[PDB]
């Protein structure tokens, strides 16, 4: 299991769908054609705060490596949209990108 | 936001 990062939020024009960022160091850093060591976890349907249901993904980064982007709002970004190519590539989904990062939440719970 |  990895531990809870933050919680992005878009739409999927289809649905409302949360991206889970989390972090692992189990998982590889990069840093020290760019890509990002990163799981794309499964779906798991999660119930908004209004009371209606969506979908969840558990995507985890490099845990030591997170806690440096943490703090960098330009890293933050950099990562955001590569892992929603990673749920476009293997869901297609056609994820929307007028995403926004909740500064509450960070889960919609049920890492694995 | 709706959820925070």
């Amino acid at each position: 299991q990895p531990k809870p990062g933050f919680c992005v939020k878009t739409n999927s024009s289809e649905g409302k769908v949360f991206i889970n960022i989390c972090h692992s160091p189990s998982i590889p850093p990069p840093a020290d054609g760019f890509r990002i060591p990163m799981s794309l976890g499964e779906p798991h349907a999660e119930l908004d705060a209004k009371g209606q249901g969506c979908t969840a993904y558990d995507v985890a980064v490099n845990s030591n490596f997170y806690l440096r982007m943490q703090n960098s709002d330009f890293l933050r970004e950099l990562v955001v949209t590569i892992a929603r190519e990673g749920l476009e590539d293997k869901y297609g989904l056609q994820l929307n990108p007028e995403w926004r990062m909740l500064k509450y939440r960070s889960f919609l719970g049920s890492i694995s | 936001d709706s959820d925070d």
